[PDB]
């Protein structure tokens, strides 16, 4: 049988200071106990001042932070370049995940 | 495109009737006359073919009374085609509402669905409407026996006698003269063809020319019956009312 | 399938169908409604053209949409049915899924918003009938009197008439229609209907047709002979 | 004539009376220019407003970081287009990681538009469009007509009195062409080309709308006390 | 007959024409905007005395910070407000805020060139869209049924509206406050109203930042008209 | 009357009036020509400079369809787009089942067929273009020309649009002259001087060439557009053999 | 979901100062059956990219042909097709994990995985990875199946990190994929001596080498 | 192509007249001669084999075509139309009945199923009506020998003995004459020599006309329609 | 009068539309003919090539649909490949579902019923041709049957279409009458073209160079066109006697 999630491990780490923020995650994507590389990137800048990961199953993550990237994208042209507050990000990002709930994306999202 | 071609069958004319409607019911005007009487012991329906030759075979012909089930029959005025899509859709409706509640259809449900299905044709669809005009002639067990009309406006209407089809002025005149509500079902039988035989176009009324029909409860333990009369039996009834 | 603009805009800003529509409204039998302090009447003329009617099973021209609303009309009878059925379904649809039966305001703006529809959709022509809708809303003792109009627009009316001579019986109860005092009984709000009628309806008791609902769901026709009470004192007092 | 109430009927001189008609709307819209450099491509709009109490409506729009028209004629039609065009780049962005090219971009262009008027039921589109890009050969500028023809230009104008504007930039040709790492320089010549299509009115604030693409430079919109420095 | 989506020789849609012929037809709507707020007001015109006038709703909202005032035929403004409810709570739902004014009326705008042989004619209604938001403050725009939307610092629709918006040009100023706004409304309306202006007859709303958007009280209405003729007797 | 408002309409000639509208649109174009050599076809077309605006040599009007099919038209050049657009689509689901590229005589009568299709009924227009087009396949080289009929035929030379009468002339000279044939280089000067003397019915505005060529030997048997010094070459025989 | 049927295995790769390197076995593998031994898994587009496939064969036959045709419609309407808009790596590589990935998401996968080794447009290596999944990933050497296993180890002795690249020539850099196809001949059992190598390098272009073989084997051990 | 056409192409005319049913009647009396006629032991049904060339042969254009092995048809008006009818005829026979009651259809069902298709014709959106009257004969175990006549609007009526097409009016006169209820087979196929002779210009023998007959079965049972022979007409042509 | 616009019914009786569709049929200016022998069928046409630039091999109005079936068209090149395309496609299904193929007159019928139903559909237009289908039948022999933009069709002795029609079968039918045989009794094929031939030289009163002339001929299990050089040898014959 086919299994169309997999396991690309990883570890990713938010936290919020003051009048700052940093999202880190390690470079190491690996399948099982093989690497596949030692540095690719998994912590996006997404425009407007957000950064986002989706750790988990890496193409998965892959998928989601470019339709999150295009959902910026078109807000900027839908709604007359207006800046994508971190607050309205995060619930865009709930219906995107959400509309795969039958199906889901297989990773663990931190914006 | 096709534009250029749509006679636009379901508008309104600038004095807000529907053209095709109005058109239909004069074509249905030329049609045999078809009369429904109610009694209070049954109902008679009588209807007049039309142009009819010597070699028309009479027996195995039916271009006028139609039985929709048990209980509920139609007298049919305009194109005998129309007539019969309209009827194996009522025929059906009866058996739907049976199989669904295991109870014969009242005859206003049946009716009301017809008409429905009429007045769509007038609305939408952008296709002609029927032309046709039925005199349904039915019982139940809610309101006994019943008359109705309806007409390709998809309008339906109650009735004690009634006329459709060709002289329907003179044949409603006849009938508003000589009915009266305590009057019979042999009295009734009497006063269809003593009214088809002064509207009729022909030079005389023949049992050749004529369908007949009685939903009597008149029967053996008080059940509903309908006599489609066979020519013969409209001969006899003739020379009984003293037409012939 | 077929999908003819039938509805649609002239030079001058009106779209026909519409307004022709309006013309088989004008056609139609007169309908009023009249709205006391407790209670709506709606009245309605049934023409004498048409006698060896059976009035029994003849389609009466007040219709039920629940048990506590109620619908009258003028124009096409058949067309009406359709508009009829709609709003029955509707009635129930909404005790169903709000558990709450439909205000007469709302009840209204679903049949309007239905005729509206029929107006800019491909296929179709307008509803040839305007309606008026009457009602009390639940738990609540305010008459409700609306009116519709093939167009799809509507309005909340103290009383209003549609159909043949609705000019004249328009004419009639502006001038004796009193919104400081309205009919405070039934018997007064049926006498101002009848009153209303009979300067159109020109006939007997039998060509006028009256209808009293009251809050909580009392609705009631009245009969040949009550609404012939009514038309004898009327012109009793008239010789005068 | 008799040939004019449909999209889906020729002439009988080989006319389709709707699709000029259609052209005929981007003369009635206000005028747009459009030229370029090898390294910028400037769009220069002139926008209208309905009376003093109303705002100047918008005519250019942004169809990808690298790429987007000004309008004249049906906005409304511009908005579909644009819109069809923020569409295609975004799905070579997305399905290639490629930028699209401005000559792929006015194809696609051409073809949208030829669909309305090949077939019974719809209409052309009402509505012209300069639209200005740099892609991997350089700066580009396409004038759209909405008959279908797409032609890739160093300059134009579209628009009501747009001839006046056409011709200043066929005698400037040589000179704006070199204008080359000098954005101001180029919107200048812009600025000074829609000026010979104005009669009566003149360029305010608010009434200028410009817009830049280039080598280092995103297509960005300059609108307001932004384009003050150029009246 | 002839295409519902046929251009003219002149390159007009001639449906979208006769439409805007039908919303000349209509009763006056006119909306000012300052920097206080926004104010909406429109002219009731009941067709007879016994039509209960507060069942005429041409004015409506459509969020808290967004408002609608409609004139031609308001009948078909109902899907049109319909739609811009939905989008207004729908974008709150994808977004966790309130949607931008322009957005907005760009989504109404959006239905009305949907039409042809969709829905079979253009719209017969104008609207008037009053709202804030935190990008552009306080906004006024003008929805026709030709899909085009002007935004406007003050504008008159229906059969006054060349008459009003002429008077409109005089009086507008950008320093106008929200009170002289709605009397110079009130003033505008009785000028082009065929009947008298009264509480019953005209209605006033507005779309302020703090209170959201209010349609007012008969009574309310009433003091300002009263406070109208006093002034205007002043001088 | 009233027969040729209406595409799919017979007249009572037998004639549908609209098809011969398309091709007065075709005839209001401008020169486009084919012509067939030994071992493959050239295409060359008149693009008129309208302003000297337009920028030299990037609107280009000549289309590729597969990897060995050469299409040019003379008309509403968007109607010829649409067709070629087409025709890929064709020539994919060609080679996708069968394998092979798509030969010259089947690829003809897919437009054919589609072309004609656009004659059947009243809710679509006709195309406005003659379309030249052909190539190399197994069998060597074709030249077809497409009217807006659904006609088409195989072809030694071909021409349409304004300057056809003059270019067809100077195409029969070819015939006569070389019944053993013609080269793939030689048939693009010729190409070229054709164009040149089929611009004097388009002479108020000056013109820029286009030419492209299949030729087994000199392209491999794929669809070429001539640039540079051959292009130069051509345009150099052209202008000597007007003056 | 299928099974794959015929297969083939590894297919490696790595970066070098200039280019990249990329190779693969001649082997269509039938479950254990060795079956067809003429077999190239290395699909070159244009001048400046090849792709390299391993696993289902048909569906690598499916994907040569999607390739071939993404070639002819590049050229449509493209004066610059063999120039500034030639298909780039990054272009071709987009594309098919556009496709895996989607294919996956269907439920119906290209049961592949491939390598896209090219030079860019700007002189810079391209050397990305995608499979059945979707999943991609990028790394100075490459490997698929059993060579992630065996050829990594060896080649990321030659380039362990990014800063190795430019110290890597072309000599070293195709020693070291010659010497793991070698490595993998031993050991994988589902490979196969004759194999194909090309180097796509950004001064001297693409170069295809067919018909190669694994040579000076160590069997001499087995003897005692 | 969109089939634009989903509106009447028949449509009542001010009159009341369905103008392309009475145009398709029109085609229908431009139409070549056929007839019928009833026996007690058998049905007769004919027609004249008009050859629009001598080089054509004739055998191979059928008018008189078996529906099903006791039901037989033959028309006037346009052959084209005729021929898709028999085949929607025979497959209905077989779709609708045979495959539902495992025998095949009654005449007077058939004929009917035949009338709802012409009728659609006459109603459906983008169609003319069909140009074709219809004849059928048949038999069935519990109706016995029946002729039906099927015009283009769907009406269908029973009959003794009638014609249609050309020489109608006359022949119809020829067979009211001859016409009893006590015509053997034999004799109603003597008549229908005599009454198609009338309406014949040309030649008159068996290779120009077409006749067949429903009688006894032919050898579950057998067939009851069969089609004379070119020599079995001659030799009845003899005793003419 | 918009029904002679469309395919509906003229106060008449007539179809105004099926009627300009069958002149459009003569617009070629085309004559054909067909002739049945013993063992073979022999349809030939008239080949005109007015432009020099035509390349000549592909000016035709003979199609071969299946083996078995050859037909010539009679009417524009359009519309003949419109025919010929989707009677190539149902000979070819009917012997994917029924494994035999394809007759011709079973195909001649469905041709037929196709071109019925533009008649009787107001959306479509009838095709503007006649479709002469010829072959040796496995059952019936040699075999010619027509179809016209009616839906008419019917077999055939013989046959001709075109402008000169009436006179080219006024003269097959003068030779029959002499025969007394619905066939020409000849054994070879190339007589029987020689025949077909000289029959249209003498019905037209042209002489016919070997580029003049198409030529189809059906034997059993193959229909086959003559080359150039095969018609030239054909009128070698007919002038040799
Ligand atoms: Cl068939």
């Amino acid at each position: 049988q086919f299994n169309p999630y997999g396991d690309n491990g990883g570890t990713i780490l938010g936290i919020a200071g003051e009048d700052f923020a940093v999202l880190a995650g390690d470079t190491r994507n690996i399948t099982d106990y093989s690497i596949n590389s030692r540095y690719e990137p998994k912590v996006f800048d997404c425009g407007d001042n957000i950064v986002m990961s989706a750790n988990g199953f890496a193409a998965d993550g892959d998928a989601l932070v470019k339709r999150f990237k295009n959902s910026v994208k078109w807000y900027h042209f839908d709604h007359n370049d207006k800046k994508l507050s971190i607050n309205s990000a995060a619930r865009n990002i709930q219906h995107l995940l959400y509309g795969k709930r039958f199906f889901p994306y297989y990773v663990h999202t931190i914006i | 495109g096709s534009r250029r071609y749509d006679s636009r069958t379901t508008i309104f004319s600038p004095e807000g009737r529907l053209y095709q409607v109005e058109y239909a019911l004069e074509s249905i005007s030329h049609a045999g006359t078809a009369i429904g009487i109610m009694a209070s012991d049954g109902i008679v329906l009588a209807a007049e073919r039309k142009v009819t030759s010597t070699l028309l075979e009479q027996d195995t012909s039916t271009e006028k009374l139609y039985k929709l089930n048990d209980k509920i029959a139609v007298a049919v005025a305009g194109l005998t085609a129309d007539a019969e899509i309209l009827i194996n859709t009522a025929r059906i409706h009866a058996q739907n509402y049976l199989k669904t509640y295991n109870e014969d259809i009242p005859v206003e449900i049946l009716v009301r669905r017809l008409s429905d299905i009429k007045q769509g044709y007038t609305q939408h669809g952008g296709l002609r409407p029927f032309g046709v005009s039925f005199i349904y002639a039915g019982y139940d067990d809610r309101y006994g026996y019943q008359l109705y009309t309806s007409n390709p406006s998809g309008n339906y209407t109650g009735w004690k006698a009634i006329s459709v089809g060709a002289n329907t002025s003179a044949a409603q005149t006849l009938l508003q003269m000589d009915y009266k509500d305590d009057m019979k079902v042999d009295d009734a039988i009497e006063l269809a063809l003593k009214t088809l035989s002064k509207t009729t176009d022909s030079s005389a009324l023949t049992y050749d020319r004529l369908e007949f029909a009685t939903i009597r409860k008149g029967a053996n333990d008080g059940e509903v019956y309908q006599k489609i009369f066979k020519p013969q039996e409209i001969k006899d009834i003739l020379v009984k009312t003293g037409i012939t | 399938g077929y999908d003819r603009a039938l509805s649609i805009f002239s030079p001058d800003g009106h779209i026909f169908q519409v307004e022709y529509a309006l013309e088989a409204v004008k056609r139609g039998t007169c309908a009023v409604g009249v709205k006391g302090k407790n209670c709506v009447v709606l009245g309605c003329e049934r023409r004498s053209t048409l006698k060896l009617q059976d009035t029994r099973i003849t389609p009466s021209k007040v219709s039920k949409i629940d048990s506590h609303v109620v619908l009258s009309f003028s124009g096409l009878n058949a067309d009406s049915r359709i508009l009829i059925e709609k709003a029955r379904v509707e009635a129930q649809s909404h005790r169903l899924t709000l558990e709450d039966p439909v205000t007469v305001e709302y009840l209204t703006r679903y049949v309007a918003g239905v005729q509206q529809r029929y107006t800019q959709s491909g296929g179709v022509r307008p509803f040839g009938v305007s309606t008026l809708i009457a009602g009390f809303d639940p738990r609540d003792d305010e008459p409700k009197l609306y009116q519709t109009e093939p167009s799809g627009i509507y309005s909340s009316w103290s009383a209003q008439t549609i159909g043949r001579n609705s000019k004249t019986v328009r004419e009639f109860l502006e001038k004796n229609y009193d919104r400081k005092e309205p009919p405070a009984t039934v018997e007064e709000c049926v006498k101002l209907t009848v009153r209303s009628l009979l300067e159109v309806v020109q006939t007997g008791a039998k060509n006028i047709e009256i209808t009293v609902v009251k809050p909580d769901s009392d609705i009631v026709a009245l009969s040949s002979e009550e609404i012939n009470q009514y038309v004898t004192q009327i012109e009793q007092e008239k010789q005068e | 004539n008799n040939y004019d109430g449909d999209t889906v009927t020729f002439s009988p001189t080989g006319r389709l009376f709707q699709v000029e008609y259609a052209l005929e709307a981007i003369k009635q819209g206000s005028v747009t220019v459009g030229l370029r450099s090898n390294t910028h491509a400037v769009l220069v709009a002139l926008k209208r407003n309905a009376d003093e109490l109303s705002s100047y409506q918008k005519k250019i729009i942004k169809c990808d970081e690298h790429m987007g028209l000004s309008l004249a004629g049906l906005a409304p039609d511009a908005r579909v287009l644009s819109n069809y065009l923020r569409q295609q780049c975004n799905y070579s962005s997305l399905v290639f990681n490629r930028k699209l090219a401005v000559e792929r971009a006015g194809h696609l262009l051409c073809d949208k538009a030829q669909k309305n008027t090949q077939s019974y039921g719809g209409r052309p589109y009402g509505v012209g469009l300069l639209i200005i890009g740099y892609d991997k050969s350089g700066a580009h500028l396409l004038e759209f007509q909405p008959s279908g023809n797409v032609t890739e230009l160093y300059g134009t104008a579209i628009g009501a009195r747009s001839q006046g504007a056409k011709t200043y930039l066929e005698r400037t040709l040589d000179t704006f062409i070199k204008i080359d790492g000098n954005p101001d320089e180029l919107i200048k010549a812009g600025v000074e080309a829609i000026s010979q299509s104005l009669r009566d009115e003149s360029l305010t604030v608010d009434n200028l709308s410009i817009a830049i693409v280039g080598k280092d430079t995103p297509f960005t919109i300059y609108d307001g006390e932004a384009v003050a420095k150029y009246i | 007959d002839r295409g519902v989506s046929t251009f003219s020789p002149e390159g007009r849609l001639f449906q979208v024409e006769y439409s805007l012929e039908a919303i000349k037809l209509g009763s006056t709507a006119i909306g000012i905007a300052t920097k206080e707020g926004v104010v909406l007001g429109v002219e009731k015109r009941a067709t007879s005395p016994l039509l209960e006038s507060d069942s005429i709703e041409k004015i409506v909202e459509i969020d808290r910070h967004i408002g609608c005032a409609m004139s031609g035929l308001t009948a078909d403004a109902r899907s049109m407000i319909e739609h811009a409810r939905t989008a207004a709570v729908t974008h709150n739902l994808y977004y966790d805020e309130d949607i931008n004014v322009e957005s907005l009326t760009q989504s109404v705008c959006d239905l009305a060139l949907r039409f042809g042989e969709l829905m079979s004619r253009p719209f017969g209604v104008a609207l008037l869209i009053a709202g804030h938001d935190a990008d552009d403050g306080y906004q006024l725009f003008h929805a026709e049924p030709s899909g085009t939307f002007y935004r406007y610092n003050a504008k008159a629709i229906g059969s006054g509206s060349e008459g009003a918006q002429a008077e409109l040009l005089n009086e507008w100023h950008s320093s106008l406050t929200l009170k002289e706004a709605e009397l110079l409304v009130l003033k505008i309306l009785k000028q082009v109203m065929e009947e008298k202006l009264d509480e019953n007859n005209a209605q006033l709303s507005c779309i302020t930042k703090q209170d959201g958007f209010k349609i007012y009280d008969n009574e309310k209405t009433a003091e300002l008209i009263k406070e109208l003729k006093e002034k205007e007797a002043a001088e | 009357t009233g027969y040729d408002l209406s595409n799919s309409v017979f007249s009572p000639d037998g004639r549908n009036f609209q098809v011969e509208y398309a091709v007065k649109a075709v005839e209001n174009g401008t020169t486009s020509i084919g012509i067939k050599c030994n071992d493959g076809v050239v295409f060359a077309v008149e693009k008129l400079i309208t302003s000297k605006l337009l920028v030299p040599q990037k609107n280009v009007k000549i289309q590729v369809v597969d990897r060995h099919i050469g299409c040019v038209y003379s008309g509403l050049i968007p109607d010829g787009r649409h067709l070629v657009n087409r025709g890929r689509e064709e020539a994919a689901s060609f080679k996708k089942l069968y394998k092979t590229p798509i030969p010259i005589p089947a690829f003809a009568d897919r437009l054919g067929q589609y072309v004609q299709a656009h004659t059947l009924y009243n809710s679509v227009r006709p195309f406005g273009v003659s379309t030249i087009f052909g190539g190399v396949d197994k069998n060597g080289a074709h030249l077809y020309m497409l009217e807006p009929s659904g006609s088409y035929w195989g072809y030694k030379g071909a021409a349409t649009g304004k300057g056809r009468q003059s270019a067809k002339a100077e195409l029969e000279k070819l015939v006569d002259h070389h019944p053993e044939g013609l080269s793939a280089r030689e048939a693009v000067k010729q190409a070229a001087k054709i164009i040149y003397l089929a611009h004097e019915d388009n002479k108020e505005k000056d013109f820029e060439l286009e030419i492209s060529w299949c030729s087994l030997s000199e392209t491999n048997g794929l669809h070429k557009f001539v640039k540079g010094d051959l292009l130069q070459e051509a345009i150099d025989f052209a202008q000597k053999e007007i003056n | 979901t299928q099974q794959p049927i015929v297969t083939g295995t590894s297919v490696i790769s790595m970066k070098y100062d200039n280019g990249v390197i990329i190779a693969a076995d001649n082997l269509g593998s039938y479950g254990s059956l060795l079956r067809f031994n003429g077999v190239e898994r290395l699909i070159p587009v244009g001048d400046n990219t090849v792709v390299g496939i391993s696993g289902d064969i048909s569906d690598m036959q499916h994907i040569e042909r999607l390739l071939k045709d993404l070639v002819t419609e590049n050229a449509y309407d493209n004066p610059l097709a063999d120039a500034e808009e030639a298909l780039e790596p990054s272009y071709i590589f987009e594309y098919l994990a556009t496709v895996m990935y989607q294919r996956r998401s269907k439920m119906n996968p290209l049961w592949n995985a491939i390598i896209v080794a090219g030079v860019q447009s700007n002189g810079d290596q391209f050397l990305r990875y995608v499979n059945l999944l979707g999943v991609t990933y990028s790394s100075p050497t490459l490997a698929t199946g059993f060579g992630a296993h065996m050829a990594n180890p060896l080649l990321r002795k030659v380039v362990d990190r990014e800063s190795d690249i430019p110290k890597t020539t072309v000599q070293v850099a195709e020693e070291a994929i010659v010497n793991a196809m070698r490595v993998l001949y031993y050991r994988d059992a589902r490979s196969s001596r004759n194999f194909s190598l090309a180097i796509i390098d950004k001064n001297t272009g693409l170069t295809f080498k067919k018909n190669l073989q694994v040579e000076n084997m160590k069997w001499d051990f087995a003897k005692d | 192509m969109t089939d634009r056409y989903s509106f009447s192409l028949t449509t009542f005319s001010p009159s009341g007249k369905l103008g392309q049913i009475d145009y398709a009647l029109t085609a229908v009396k431009q139409g070549v001669t056929s007839l019928g006629i009833k026996a007690t032991n058998g049905v007769v049904i004919a027609t004249e084999k008009k050859s629009s060339s001598p080089l054509a042969m004739s055998e191979t254009l059928s008018k008189v075509s078996l529906l099903t092995p006791d039901i037989g048809a033959v028309y006037s008006g346009m052959g084209p139309d005729y021929r898709v009818l028999v085949d929607k005829s025979r497959k209905v026979a077989h779709t609708s009945y045979k495959r539902i009651y495992g025998e095949y259809p009654p005449t007077k069902l058939l004929v009917s199923e035949v009338a709802k298709i012409m009728q659609e014709a006459t109603q459906s959106g983008g169609v003319r009506p069909f140009g074709v009257s219809l004849l059928i004969a048949g038999h069935d175990e519990f109706n016995g020998f029946s002729l039906y006549q099927v015009d283009p609007s769907g009406s269908y009526f029973p009959w003794k003995a009638t014609a249609i097409g050309k020489g109608s009016v006359a022949a119809k006169t020829f067979l009211e004459k001859r016409w009893n209820d006590e015509l053997e087979l034999e004799d109603a196929i003597h008549i229908a020599l005599l009454t198609l002779k009338e309406s014949v210009e040309g030649e008159f023998n068996g290779d120009t006309i077409e006749l067949a007959i429903i009688g006894d079965e032919n050898p579950d049972k057998g067939p009851r329609f069969r089609k004379l022979t070119s020599q079995e007409i001659n030799d009845r042509l003899e005793a003419l | 009068g918009y029904d002679r616009h469309i395919t509906i019914f003229s106060p008449e009786g007539r179809l105004y539309q099926v009627e300009y569709a069958f002149k459009a049929t003569n617009q070629t200016n085309i004559n054909s003919l067909a002739v049945r022998g013993k063992d073979c069928t022999v349809v030939i046409s008239q080949k005109k090539v007015p432009d020099k630039l035509l390349d000549p091999t592909t000016v035709s109005y003979i199609f071969c649909i299946s083996r078995t079936i050859g037909m010539v068209v009679n009417g524009p090149i359009p519309d003949a490949r419109n025919a010929a395309l989707r009677a190539k496609a149902e000979a070819a299904e009917f012997r994917y579902k029924y494994g035999y193929d394809m007759p011709c007159d079973v195909l001649a019928k469905r041709m037929a019923n196709l071109s019925q139903i533009y008649t009787q559909r107001a959306y479509m237009r009838p095709l503007g041709v006649i479709l002469t289908f010829v072959s040796v039948d496995e059952e019936l022999g040699p075999s010619i049957y027509k179809t016209d933009p009616a839906g008419y069709y019917v077999g055939y002795k013989a046959t001709a279409t075109g402008p000169k029609q009436q006179e080219i079968t006024t003269n097959l039918e003068n030779h029959f009458k002499k025969s007394k045989i619905d066939h020409i009794n000849e054994e070879s094929w190339e007589k029987v073209v020689e025949f077909a031939i000289t029959h249209m030289i003498d019905a037209l009163g042209t002489e016919f160079s070997k580029n003049d002339l198409e030529v189809g001929v059906a034997t059993k299990d193959k229909f086959f066109t003559l080359s150039a050089e095969n018609i030239e040898e054909r009128l070698v014959a007919i002038a040799e006697q």
